[PDB]
């Protein structure tokens, strides 16, 4: 999770 | 004399990575499709050189990648040869008749090193390291010296900013930026480098600042109309388009136009597929 992406 | 907008790939409203070609032409405000990439790749990026569209690296949900593939505009598309490594979220511009590639993400580390394209041998070679890890950062060319900025090394979200000297091979420190950005956008606009958005450690940012080169100093710009992270951004015919992206809650459809004239941002179109973290460039038709 690359910081402040889209929940996954 | 008329250039177009392209969006490749990235992450769509499904949740998983995308294999979506879209051109976009400002002047009708028109959109249509291109045939698809042949795989479905987030986390990746994309140059034209010589009317050749080049995808390169990204994600499909499984691995990264090395691989990267071409079509020519004037439509199918082919494989050329792989990157010495894999990486998503790098960056990636065209210099000379080359591209360079630097930064990125494996699934392990996250890459000082640079690589570089030549068309004519059909070879990526390795170039000296940047001096920190980043991955999310732009690469962008100002009269034959390339800058990376901001992004993200595993721990930090990063102000700093390295230009690399062709002529002699190394990175250098330059001023940074006032906020760390990591999934900014980056375009040259007017000899000055605009870094739009993205994201810095707790808010989405519609905050954009600009580098006078002449100067080596940064100032603040009209804020975008909404946040945009991991977005693309490009210069066609002097404006500067925010292109998609991640407004924190939704994935935009949606890109903004930065017209010095006004110096203001105005939405010229709603109707993109809605993503983040895809590949952009310029075609020339
Ligand atoms: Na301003």
């Amino acid at each position: 999770g690359p910081p402040g992406g889209p929940p996954v | 004399a008329n250039e177009v907008l392209l969006v490749v790939g990235g992450f769509g409203s499904q949740q998983s990575p995308i294999d979506v070609v879209e051109k976009y032409d400002p002047k009708t405000q028109e959109w249509s499709f291109l045939p698809s990439i042949t795989r479905k790749r987030r986390y990746v990026a994309s140059v034209s050189l010589h009317d050749r569209i080049y995808v390169i690296g990204g994600y499909d949900g499984r691995s990264r990648l090395s691989s990267v593939e071409c079509l020519d505009y004037t439509g199918v598309w082919y494989s050329v040869a792989p990157m010495n490594v894999r990486r998503g979220l790098a960056g990636a511009t065209t210099l000379g008749d080359m591209i360079y590639v630097s930064g990125g993400f494996d699934g392990s580390r996250r890459h000082t090193s640079m690589e570089r394209y030549d068309p004519n041998i059909d070879q990526w070679s390795m170039l000296g390291d940047m001096q920190t890890a980043r991955e999310g950062a732009g690469l962008v060319v100002a009269s034959g010296v390339i800058y990376c900025l901001g992004g993200y090394d595993g721990l930090n979200i990063l102000n700093s900013v390295e230009k690399y000297d062709p002529h002699t091979g190394h990175w250098t420190n330059v001023t940074p930026m006032a906020t760390k950005r990591s999934g900014a956008g980056v375009a040259l606009l007017n000899d000055h480098i605009y870094v739009v958005g993205g994201f810095d450690g707790t808010a989405h940012l519609s905050s954009v600042e600009a580098y006078n080169i002449r100067t080596d100093s940064w100032t603040t710009v009209t804020s975008m109309t909404t946040p945009r992270c991991y977005v693309g951004a490009t210069v066609l015919r002097g404006r500067l388009y925010a292109i998609a992206g991640y407004d924190g809650n939704s994935l935009l459809s949606s890109i903004e136009c930065y017209d010095p004239i006004i110096d203001s941002w105005e939405v010229v179109t709603s109707m993109g597929t809605q993503r983040c973290d895809a590949g952009v460039c310029v075609l020339r038709e």
